[PDB]
């Protein structure tokens, strides 16, 4: 809900300071890392 | 028909062109034959190979994606497929190497086969045909589109189908394989697969009308019908409505057709020699860059499609557009997402 | 673009106002394309056309004829357009061109019809190539394999006479030179990175033959069957060294090259250790060797770069 | 001791007669110049939070038609231009993509992604984003208005 | 009286005398003091049991907040595996069925969570339940003795609620 | 002592009031009367008490229809789609079509979330759904809903108050 | 009158001033009591209770079992009939009208009991009816046992309402 | 949820009676036509068809 | 829920006007757009 | 949440003892014997009809 009970304004949301940085930073790093654990995978699969 | 006949065809369609030719294969094939103490493979008649090819073309009704006639005589013994399995009966290992035939430029094989070459040039024993193989088939565009899947069975693991390895490599498989009779096979091969979807029109008396033939020319491009019913005007103009063609005579056309890396030349000339291109034009380049006599009505029904709307100026650039993607059969595309081969093409050139 | 003005800063000589051009400066162009241009303004009237066509009629094989009669003979502007593709493209044209405009089925024409055969080429006042190839009235007619032939005398003319410019004069030339020849159209950055692999290792053997040296002019007009078999390869994983590098010029020419060149072209580009040459860009050097092409700017290369992924892909 | 605890409960209700009596009459005078510190306050924040809805309904309104180009993309893609079977793996990593923002989203701002708080929280961002252009006081308003509750409560609480 | 005349005065009147003989004010003003009294040395004893527990509620928040990230990592590398193994180094369709099975065996793990904890899974109340399961972990380990911490927070709690009780503007004290 | 004393004349002189001013039967018959507002207020209502408990039903009949009609649609939609597969089109035909519905409903349940800002969960969507069907009908039948839903505040505020005026802890009434 | 109802109340204010402060004392004498003979009253009947709340909770444990077996099963029969027996091709229709066939029965529960399925809720409910058709079979008196477990609640919220007028000497809160 | 505040056995939520038939009367047969109705459309999208 | 605790019946749920042809006319002129940005995208990938 | 509105903590949740293994063995017979009747079954789909 927007307003409290009495009708006064709820405080303002804190946001995470530098989020998308956090964010955009162990989403990236751990998806390349995804993909370099799949590369090394397959051509190990078809050795056994 | 705004019925599974259309709406089936343009799906033929998405699947003769975006999908793994290991889905193309399972889809076109038919007998799935298990005469076998418990086996089971599945095969694809003759017949159905050069469906698999050509677009436009409706599977029977029902013997779709996984509906197939078991078994428990196809191809006739001078056709090129006799040679393969038992009677005419593509495996999945040979349809795939039967593919990169059918459409690779007779140079690639004069390199690849004189590049290997384990002492002399232009010979090959059958482990230097297994390289050989494999590299000319890691270029086309079946050839990057098929991660073997062996949950289906259809797995490329094997070596050639071995019904060919001896017609090949004699019944020692030890024959050094001259490239010379490979190219003559490889011409065996696109000749009979010419001939196949020549009989695919039901041909009265050995005679295919003329409209029939345009659509045969026209087949690897989108929809055209504009195009069709433009010569289906000149029927009436040069009377030859009721006269069709033979076998021999469309056969011509596409030995002509072969040389298209030069009739583009020779008709550009032509065009900025002062000179109106019409009958006698063509019929003659037929004869001094080709050697091949063309018949005055081949050369009536290309006009008809290909003029100046009326006029018997063939439109060259118009001409060699779809006939250098009619020689090639459909399967030059990249047959793939776009992405990958442009981004980082964009790296290599914008980076400059 | 300059084709117009590269012949107009040679042609000193003019007459009746159109630039003509004779094979002297006309080579000078072609042979090293660097002279400092100082063509001053000469006319030669009738009187250098009476001398020129006699000079015709005097002797000379294709090696010489040309040479000899430098501030001699006879070029126009157009004729020079058609000269630019015996050096700047295939051969192959030339064949379907003699046989569709020829007397149907002869591989000949006659003093008219190469009228048009020079505006053909250019797309894709008697001088002295129309008395060298019909008579004195155009009696005779103009036989393809005679002309097949005879771009061949030139083919080979323009190398010899260039070869000796590398050449200090003598039949000779050490493995030095050559790399001076070889990359005479380099770039500035890789330039001395192939120098200083030249300096160190490439020891001063012996010279190189002027048949050998032609050899491998013959060799870069079937470099792009070449491209292939290298990047063949690249697929099935293998060196490239020797035993196969002459597998590769020996299916790119027909021919086989002789050790000694092969060793040399080795060196210079062995910049990982005899195993590895720089494939990619060794036939790249080769490419931009006489392609009058040049480097996109890079403010234009923001907008051709467009152009770069639509043909590149 | 315990006697001086009931005098007191028995001297209340001989004088709180009089204090209840009074806090009526002094209720309204304290509640009245609230109600006229507020009104010229309230007609800005009446405006603020306006020029904060507009904000947050063409938010609402273009986080729909981000579902519909998305679903033009590849109406268009599957059927016409390419395949189904090269269309497919691309609508699977952004239905498990999005289901990837809906996590980040929620460790963003340790709330869950629901419509209707992921909607008033964003209106929250915008209103107090818009409120500090404006410069009206937030602090003073908001005890102006939990004071009249003070006001309003206890004079509900005082039906006898 | 017969009415509000004298009776009432009388007792409105006789009460002043007790209200006044005996002090009554320092009544109400000490019985009120002593709650203040009651009340500080709480917020005394709270003092040395909360710089502690404020050093355990932040050791078990960052190793809250980097379970929550150690979650996206997973699905941002089970989603660079997949885009990897589904575009070049196999099909799309070896890689359906592996793909399905985890869209499955997921509404199968956050099941089995359910019936493993009695809750449901979603974001918000399954964080603090781990982050309530870190505390503990934490409390049992530097011994701080969470059950007078807990206890005595609500003395502090309720002697203040009648406090700020007791000076209601409108009943008297 | 001295406090007792005067504390014994405050107990007996209120006392002596206690029981010359009948307050033990005075604040009996007031009692009696809030006793007595709650039921000609309770008889008031009565007369829609038996008119709202009859849109109630109907406007329930109707949210109860409405539900079925949502089952239906969901099993007559699973037999297009298994009709127009198995002896139809393939199936290979149908999944990017049955793909645009499943994307199509997962947009036409945020169309809802804009078009009524609460999202779209079966509990409350039958509630606000339940309460159109009753003020529609209750704007039909012309009942002062406003009368009923203010009254109704009064019963359950009213006898809240009467159950306090009784506390059992508190005695008012001896 | 205005001038001696008033003073009625007042002094109804005081009588009980003078009264209250030990009537708690009388109350909590017999509040204590009575909360003692509904606790030793309790304890036999609520030992039963103690029991069909356990052979009805053990009813429900593995429902929640039962219902996670079938979720491994029907993974079980799907993990090998596609990628031993058939192929996936043919396997995906089936496994679409699951997913979708849930959707419909996720839907049905809704309509049949009015409520969300979600799984915190669903298994009181689903435990609720193995209560109470376990109190009905073994002869439960569950109409007592509640109606009584209230009263024993009333008395203690009475009780601490009281202390605090009495440990701190504050105004009853009501 | 399973007991109230004062510790009382909720009381024991209403079925609906007939309740898995009153489900599969309306599953059923809706489940058929929606067959019905998809056939009588392709069929009669090749008489009356236009486009 | 319907009624609220004192048993008055919950007031009028909000409807928005034209609510469904505020969005059925937000969507259409916005799907057709969805296929511009990718028919132009295709007809720029070959 | 976390913490009561007196601000006390609240008390540490309970796990299933042994969940895990409580879990597990549930679910591998059950997607075992899962494998086992599919087996079973396609060899009676195919053949005895």
């Amino acid at each position: 809900v927007i307003v409290t009970r009495s009708g006064a304004i709820l405080p303002k949301p804190v946001k995470m300071s530098f989020g998308l940085l956090r964010v955009f930073s162990i989403v990236i790093p751990f998806l390349y890392v995804g993909t370099l654990i799949s590369k090394n995978f397959a051509a190990l699969l078809e050795e056994h | 028909s705004g019925f599974r006949d259309r709406k089936v065809m343009e799906y033929e369609n998405r699947i003769r062109a975006y999908s793994t030719p290991d889905k193309i294969f399972r889809y076109f094939a038919t007998l799935k034959v298990i005469s076998e103490p418990g086996e089971a493979e599945v095969f694809m008649t003759p017949e159905d190979f050069v469906r698999s090819i050509t677009p436009n073309e409706k599977q029977p009704e029902h013997l779709g994606l996984d509906q197939y006639i078991i078994k428990r005589k196809f191809a006739d013994e001078g056709s090129i497929f006799y040679t393969l399995g038992e009677c005419g009966l593509i495996s999945f290992s040979d349809y795939i190497f039967l593919t990169t035939v059918l459409s690779t430029p007779q140079r690639n094989f004069e390199i690849a086969f004189k590049m290997f070459d384990l002492n002399g040039d232009g010979e090959v024993d059958m482990e230097e045909f297994e390289q050989v193989q494999s590299i000319i088939r890691s270029q086309t565009s079946m050839g990057m589109r098929h991660r073997d899947r062996p949950t289906t069975g259809n797995t490329l693991k094997s070596g050639l189908c071995s019904a060919l390895t001896t017609y090949f490599f004699g019944a020692d498989l030890k024959g050094k394989l001259t490239i010379k009779n490979f190219l003559e096979f490889q011409r065996k091969l696109q000749h009979d697969v010419l001939k196949l979807e020549f009989e695919r029109h039901d041909p009265v008396d050995g005679r295919i009308t003329e409209r029939q033939f345009g659509g045969m020319l026209l087949a690897y491009s989108g929809v055209q019908s504009k195009k069709l019913t433009a010569m289906q005007r000149q029927l009436k103009k040069h009377f030859k409505e009721g006269k069709g063609l033979t076998f021999q005579e469309v056969e011509n056309f596409f030995t002509f057709l072969k040389n298209i890396n030069d009739v583009d030349t020779a008709l550009s000339f032509y065009h900025m020699a002062g000179a109106s291109l019409d009958k006698v034009t063509m019929q003659q380049v037929a004869r001094t860059v080709a050697k091949v006599e063309l018949s005055d009505h081949v050369c009536d029904v290309v006009f008809a499609l290909f003029d100046c709307d009326g006029n018997g100026e063939l439109s060259n650039k118009e001409f060699v557009s779809i006939m250098k993607q009619r020689l090639m059969r459909g399967l030059e595309k990249p047959k793939d997402m776009g992405f990958t081969r442009l981004m980082q093409a964009m790296w290599k050139c914008a980076q400059e | 673009s300059l084709r117009k003005q590269r012949f107009m800063q040679f042609s000193s000589l003019e007459h009746e106002g159109e630039y003509y051009m004779t094979p002297r400066d006309f080579l000078f162009s072609v042979m090293f394309e660097q002279m400092e241009r100082k063509t001053s303004v000469k006319k030669l009237t009738k009187k250098d056309i009476e001398d020129t066509l006699s000079g015709i009629q005097t002797a000379g094989c294709g090696s010489t004829f040309f040479r000899d009669l430098g501030d001699k003979g006879l070029i126009s502007y157009t004729e020079y357009l058609f000269l630019l593709t015996i050096l700047t493209k295939p051969h192959s044209g030339f064949h379907v061109a003699f046989k569709m405009l020829d007397t149907d089925g002869n591989e000949m024409i006659e003093k008219r019809e190469f009228f048009k055969l020079q505006k053909i080429i250019s797309k894709q006042i008697n001088t002295t190539l129309q008395m060298r190839f019909f008579g004195k009235r155009g009696q005779r007619k103009l036989h393809y394999k005679e002309f097949r032939r005879f771009m061949e005398n030139l083919q080979t003319e323009i190398q010899e006479m260039e070869f000796l410019q590398f050449s200090k004069g003598l039949s000779f030339m050490r493995k030095e030179d050559f790399a001076e020849w070889l990359l005479f159209f380099t770039n500035t950055e890789n330039k001395d990175i192939y120098w200083k692999n030249v300096r160190e290792k490439l020891s001063a053997g012996e010279s190189i033959s002027l048949d050998e040296f032609k050899s491998f002019c013959h060799f870069t007009t079937h470099l792009e069957d070449f491209a292939i078999a290298m990047q063949m390869f690249s697929l099935a994983h293998r060196p490239v060294r020797l035993a196969e590098f002459k597998r590769a010029v020996k299916v790119a020419t027909g021919q086989e090259l002789s050790n000694n060149i092969l060793d040399t072209v080795f060196k210079i580009f062995d910049l990982d250790g005899d195993e590895c040459l720089s494939h990619e860009e060794f036939l790249g050097v080769l490419k931009n060797r006489m392609h009058r092409g040049l480097w996109v700017p890079q403010h234009q290369s923001i907008q051709e770069y467009w152009k770069c992924v639509k043909k590149e892909s | 001791n315990d006697v001086k605890t009931l005098v007191q409960q028995l001297y209340t209700t001989l004088c709180i007669e009089q204090h209840q009596l009074n806090k009526e009459r002094e209720l309204i005078e304290r509640l009245e110049d609230l109600k006229e510190q507020l009104a010229p306050l309230e007609k800005v924040r009446i405006e603020i939070s306006r020029k904060a809805e507009k904000r947050t309904t063409l938010v609402l309104w273009g986080g729909l038609a981000y579902m519909a180009t998305q679903f033009g993309i590849l109406a268009r893609l599957t059927w016409w231009e390419y395949s189904w079977d090269i269309m497919e793996p691309v609508t699977y990593f952004i239905t498990y993509g999005s289901a990837m923002a809906m996590y980040a989203y929620f460790v963003m701002t340790r709330q869950e992604y629901v419509y209707p708080e992921a909607r008033d929280r964003q209106y929250l961002l915008f209103f107090h984003k818009g409120a500090k252009k404006s410069r009206f006081d937030l602090e003073k308003y908001n005890q102006l208005k939990d004071a009249i509750a003070q006001a309003e409560m206890d004079l509900k609480r005082l039906r006898d």
